[PDB]
């Protein structure tokens, strides 16, 4: 039997979705307001708050906490759903890859604040809970691909391609940039196997690739399998998704030296990131234009449904980044926005408005049909949040992309004279009023992400036993 | 459809020029 | 088609995802300038080594930035721009991604230590405006130097040159500012 | 649309959007000329194009400025702080050098702060001439009375109130007299009697107004205790310039 | 609705305009 889809893993990680996505923002709002109000770190005493060592945990939080169970909740339901069987793993490895993901947040969550950290972006955690997530992934992998392999119908939807990718590619990721010589038992009580250079090529390969196959090509499943459920029918082009998909994915891992442009980086390796992170724009659009399109005829629905809103508004955000991406991995642009805001900027815009929002509309969709419910409690507070959320994002681009042109321009600017105009402090004064806004438009997306709280409890609440029938 | 092409023309103006202001502004502060 | 394969589709993706890594990474274990280390240089001291990771522990990093790019003005304001042999013994590499604060990479000598030690301390109070977080546990912590021995035997291991010698012979702010101290110092003199 | 469907999902067979195929295409081609027109050429840089245009940049750079600094060079240091053009150029810039480099330790204002002097006023450790200040900057940069077995715990109490006498006038006449007679057999060595100090050592004069220092009777014991050992650093490797900044410092006062 | 395609195009815009500047330099 069990002809029923097992929805069981579904809902925890969504709820973890949304729980980790309240911890995790709101770190980077405190973490925000650090940068405003350098009080709100400890002053004596390292203790609970302190920049340095906070800023990994909102990272890793945001991404592999939020982002993570965003993925796995989605990519669960969907490939259940795609494919028409209940997930291979069942509860016994799916489940297992519930907690041992829980696990491995909860790691990061003691760990950072105690210090132990390789100091790797993305990578931070110490090796042992490398090979946790390791052994967490390997589990959810068979999981995925198990259910696609026992799938009824002959053809896998591409949001699986999508989905399948970023699962198999962040593993390799992960493994390769993680290698690394245990000194002693944690916190970075490791040393990297590589170093200066190379350690950086490894580092941004995988940095970027983290990027690109966790944020981009999961989210892209996730974009695939949400925006076209709707009432309104058909609208897409294969086509591109198949050119699209084998486009990104082949040129995606080149990517990774336009992090280390002008550096020690060796001037060949620069450039093949910054010839492909160009040829890239195409791919990346060609997500968005096959999201967009598909909406066509449909587009009255968006004053309508909310949840709409949010995913086209995602693809807004996330098209635009694909933009911002390919432009600032030119060299000469890379050598004004490099080290600024504007990175972050660039960041926010895809974390917020692409990551985020997709991931949203994914939840308020999914949330009540795995609950057992027609619908979510209240479509107005779905509307409000997404209102919360888009000017939150706006107010944080706004912010960065005028504190990091402020700074790329003071750093380099020079005088009559030929002498430096100012000095790192005069850009660092600059810069306050640039954190206090995003200080505060991260709050707002805050607040929209504690509405989602209350509405999805409120949601949650309604039935024990939510078994939602044959499905 | 072709109120969605126009309203796509429609700004375009408007940030090309705010940020050709911006980058005069930018070469002028470097 | 392929879309019905399962195994076909795994593969080529695991195929088509390699090539960006084998054609970037791999040459480079191979490419001698990213390799040699600057003909001076040695490997950091154990202090310098312990502050290193302290340096790590915090999270300087997130805001200071150990790589300076090729341009006049950034020569102008950090110094001779960094170089691959800088950074060849630097076990994770801490070339940064974000100046919240000025770049570090050559501050091989700019300040003396006391200046350090009262920065680090409350960076406010030397400099008013700083948005850098206060860091006086450091002087309340010592080193046992138990670890040292060994992360020294991990790094040679690694490749870098410690000698027997040099781990038999191995504050967190003196350890922390005897690291800034160096940064840098290795292009310099040589 | 295509026969199969995934829950719901249908999908429609078209065309690639032709613009998206131009821009995939363009891309590409640029790719390639960009790499043919860099490293694997481009004209205008001899060899192969590298960072090596950071050489022509500042290259560039110097023959724009390298007269402004080279007209500098000769003339001397006081010349050029009170030249307006030169001397002006030189204070402002002087000025903009003294921002960047030297104001994270003595002071946005050149004021400085306690454990760093004053550059803007006329009390000088070193000594305010030209040259003086000059060799500062250019090569850069107190013994521990505690230990030394007869100043201890009570000598040292003495030598702070006498000297903090030499300042000014506090009451405490034990720790005067003590004070007077242990200063003129050790401090006044090197800061003098009546502690006019000497520039020679940049050993400070005692005898001095409210500065930013430690007055304070307290502050007085510990340097006096620990002793000094502050550092200026040479700008000589780091840093022409220096010169300049010499010039601007030299300015500040008067 | 319209607001977002007028956001969008004003994006698109922003670039272009980002493209030509840095032609510039
Ligand atoms: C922190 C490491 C400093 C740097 C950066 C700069 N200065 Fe400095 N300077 C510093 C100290 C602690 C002292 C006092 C040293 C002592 O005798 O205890 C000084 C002294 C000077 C002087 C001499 C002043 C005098 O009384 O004769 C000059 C002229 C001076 N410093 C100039 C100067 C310039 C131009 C700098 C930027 C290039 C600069 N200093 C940086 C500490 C530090
Ligand atoms: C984020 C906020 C940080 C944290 C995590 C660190 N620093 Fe810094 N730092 C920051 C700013 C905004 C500034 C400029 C203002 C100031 O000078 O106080 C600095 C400065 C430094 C400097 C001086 C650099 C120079 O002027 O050449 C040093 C040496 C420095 N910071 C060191 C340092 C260390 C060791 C850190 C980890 C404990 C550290 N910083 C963290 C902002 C931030
Ligand atoms: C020989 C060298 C001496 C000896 C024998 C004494 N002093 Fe000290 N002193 C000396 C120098 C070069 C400096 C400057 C230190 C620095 O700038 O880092 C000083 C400084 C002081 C000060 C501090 C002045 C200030 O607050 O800026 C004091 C209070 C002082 N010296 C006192 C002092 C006393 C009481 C001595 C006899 C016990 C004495 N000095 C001897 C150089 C030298
Ligand atoms: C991926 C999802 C994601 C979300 C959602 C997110 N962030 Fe972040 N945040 C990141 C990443 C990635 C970085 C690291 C950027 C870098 O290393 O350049 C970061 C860094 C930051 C920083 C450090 C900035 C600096 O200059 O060092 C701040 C502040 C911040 N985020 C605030 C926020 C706020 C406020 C929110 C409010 C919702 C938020 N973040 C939500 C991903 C996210
Ligand atoms: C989350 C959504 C997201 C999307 C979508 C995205 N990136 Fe980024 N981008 C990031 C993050 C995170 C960083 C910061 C990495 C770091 O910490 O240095 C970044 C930084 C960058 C930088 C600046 C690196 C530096 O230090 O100067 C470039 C260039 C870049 N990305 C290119 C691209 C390209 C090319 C694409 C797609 C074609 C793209 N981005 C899409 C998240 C994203
Ligand atoms: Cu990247």
């Amino acid at each position: 039997s069990k002809d029923e889809y097992f929805d069981g893993v579904i809902r925890a990680g969504v709820i973890a979705t949304t729980f980790w996505g309240i911890v995790g923002f709101l770190v980077a709002v405190i973490i925000a307001f650090q940068l405003a109000f350098p009080a709100l770190n400890l002053e004596f005493g390292n203790g609970m708050l302190n920049f340095g060592r906070l800023r990994p945990l909102h990272t890793s939080a945001v991404i592999f906490a939020f982002g993570g169970n965003a993925l796995i909740a989605s990519a669960f339901y969907v490939v259940q759903r795609t494919s028409a069987a209940r997930l291979f793993g069942g509860t016994a490895l799916g489940w297992f890859v519930f907690w041992g993901w829980q696990l491995i947040i909860v790691t990061a969550a003691t760990s950072y604040l105690l210090g132990g950290s390789q100091g790797k972006e993305y990578a931070e955690l110490n090796w042992h809970l490398d090979i946790l997530v390791a052994i967490v992934w390997v589990a959810y992998l068979i999981a995925f691909l198990g259910t696609i392999f026992k799938r009824k119908e002959p053809h896998i939807y591409v949001a699986n391609w999508f989905y399948l990718s970023f699962i198999v590619t962040i593993a390799m990721l992960h493994i390769v940039n993680n290698l690394a010589v245990p000194v002693s038992i944690f916190g970075t009580k490791s040393v990297q196997l590589m170093a200066g250079v190379q350690d950086a090529m490894t580092q941004w390969w995988y940095g970027h690739n983290a990027v690109g196959f966790f944020l981009t090509a999961g989210f892209l499943g996730m974009m695939y399998y949400f925006v076209p459920k709707q009432a309104e029918r058909p609208v897409y082009s294969y086509k591109l998704s198949i050119v699209h998909f084998w486009a990104l994915i082949f040129l995606y891992i080149w990517a990774g030296p336009h992090h280390l442009h002008y550096t020690a980086l060796p001037d060949w390796a620069s450039t093949l990131g910054m010839v492909m992170s160009v040829i890239l724009w195409m791919p990346s659009w060609g997500g968005m234009i096959n999201g967009l399109m598909t909406l066509s005829g449909a587009w009255d629905k968006l004053r309508t449904d909310p949840v709409i809103r949010m995913m086209v508004v995602s693809i807004g955000f996330y098209g635009m980044s694909t933009f911002e991406g390919p432009m600032m991995s030119i060299k000469a642009v890379n050598s004004l926005s490099h080290y600024t805001d504007w990175t972050i900027g660039h960041v926010h815009s895809g974390a917020l408005g692409w990551n985020g929002m997709i991931t949203f509309g994914m939840l308020y969709f999914l949330t009540p049909r795995l609950w057992g419910r027609s619908g979510l409690y209240s479509l107005k507070l779905v509307s409000w949040h997404f209102w919360l959320a888009t000017i939150g994002i706006v107010l944080y681009a706004s912010s960065m992309w005028v504190s990091g042109i402020m700074e790329g321009l003071m750093w380099r600017e020079v005088d009559a004279q030929g002498f430096l105009v100012n000095g790192f402090a005069d850009t660092v004064g600059a810069k306050f009023p640039m954190n206090v806004v995003r200080g505060v438009g991260g709050v707002l997306y805050l607040t929209g992400g504690l509405i989602m709280a209350y509405n999805l409890w409120a949601t949650v609440a309604k039935q024990p036993k939510t078994a939602n029938l044959a499905v | 459809m072709l109120v969605k092409t126009h309203i796509t023309k429609i700004g375009v103006t408007l940030f090309a020029v705010a940020l050709f202001y911006g980058f005069i502004y930018m070469l002028s502060n470097s | 088609v392929l879309e019905k394969n399962a195994t076909l589709l795994l593969i080529f993706a695991f195929l088509v995802v390699t090539i960006g890594g084998i054609v970037e990474i791999a040459p480079l274990f191979y490419l001698e300038n990213t390799i040699e280390k600057v003909e001076g240089m040695r490997p950091y001291t154990p202090l310098e080594l312990t502050g290193r990771d302290i340096y790590i522990r915090e999270g300087c990093y997130v805001c200071h930035s150990q790589m300076i790019r090729p341009m006049r003005d950034e020569v102008e304001r950090y110094g001779h721009y960094s170089l691959a042999a800088e950074s060849m013994y630097d076990h994770p590499f801490q070339w940064g991604s974000k100046r919240t604060g000025p770049d570090l990479a050559r501050v091989g000598g700019r300040y003396s230590d006391a200046w350090h030690v009262e920065h680090l301390s409350n960076p406010q109070s030397v400099v008013p405006e700083s948005v850098m977080p206060s860091y006086s546990y450091l002087a309340n912590v010592p080193l046992d130097s138990t670890w040292i021995e060994d992360r020294v035997s991990t790094d040679a291991l690694v490749g870098v040159p410690y000698s027997a010698e040099m781990i038999a012979a191995a504050t967190e702010m003196d350890a922390l500012v005897a690291y800034l101290q160096v940064l840098g110092t290795m292009v310099d003199f040589s | 649309t295509t026969g199969h469907s995934w829950d719901g999902i249908e999908e429609l067979n078209t065309p690639l959007p032709r613009w998206w195929l131009w821009t995939f295409y363009a891309t590409i081609v640029w790719g390639v000329a960009y790499s043919i027109a860099m490293p694997a050429a481009t004209p205008g840089i001899l060899g192969s194009s590298t960072r090596a245009d950071v050489e022509k940049d500042i290259a560039k750079f110097a023959e724009m400025n390298k007269a402004v600094e080279d007209k500098l060079v000769a003339t001397d240091l006081t010349a050029i702080a009170a030249d307006p053009e030169l001397v002006t150029y030189t204070r402002n810039a002087g000025a903009a050098v003294f921002r960047t480099w030297c104001a994270q330790c003595h002071g946005a204002g050149a004021g400085g702060n306690t454990g760093f002097p004053s550059l803007l006023d006329g009390d000088w450790l070193h000594g305010g001439s030209i040259e003086t200040i000059y060799t500062n900057i250019k090569h850069g940069i107190m013994p521990a009375h505690l230990t030394d077995e007869l100043l201890e715990p009570a000598q040292i109490d003495d030598v702070v109130q006498y000297v903090l006498k030499i300042s000014g006038q506090p009451a405490d006449e034990a720790r005067a007299t003590a004070g007077q007679q242990v200063f003129a057999d050790n401090c006044v060595s090197c800061h003098g009697e009546d502690a006019k100090g000497m520039v020679e050592m940049g050993a400070p004069n005692l005898t001095d107004g409210i500065w930013l220092y430690g007055g304070d009777a307290n502050t007085i014991t510990t340097t006096i205790q620990l002793g000094r050992g502050g550092v200026m650093p040479s700008w000589s490797w780091a840093a022409a310039q220096i010169r300049a900044v010499a010039s601007y410092v030299h300015s500040l006062g008067g | 609705l319209l607001m977002f395609v007028a956001f969008f195009g004003l994006i698109i815009a922003v670039n272009v305009t980002m493209a030509v500047q840095a032609v510039k330099t």
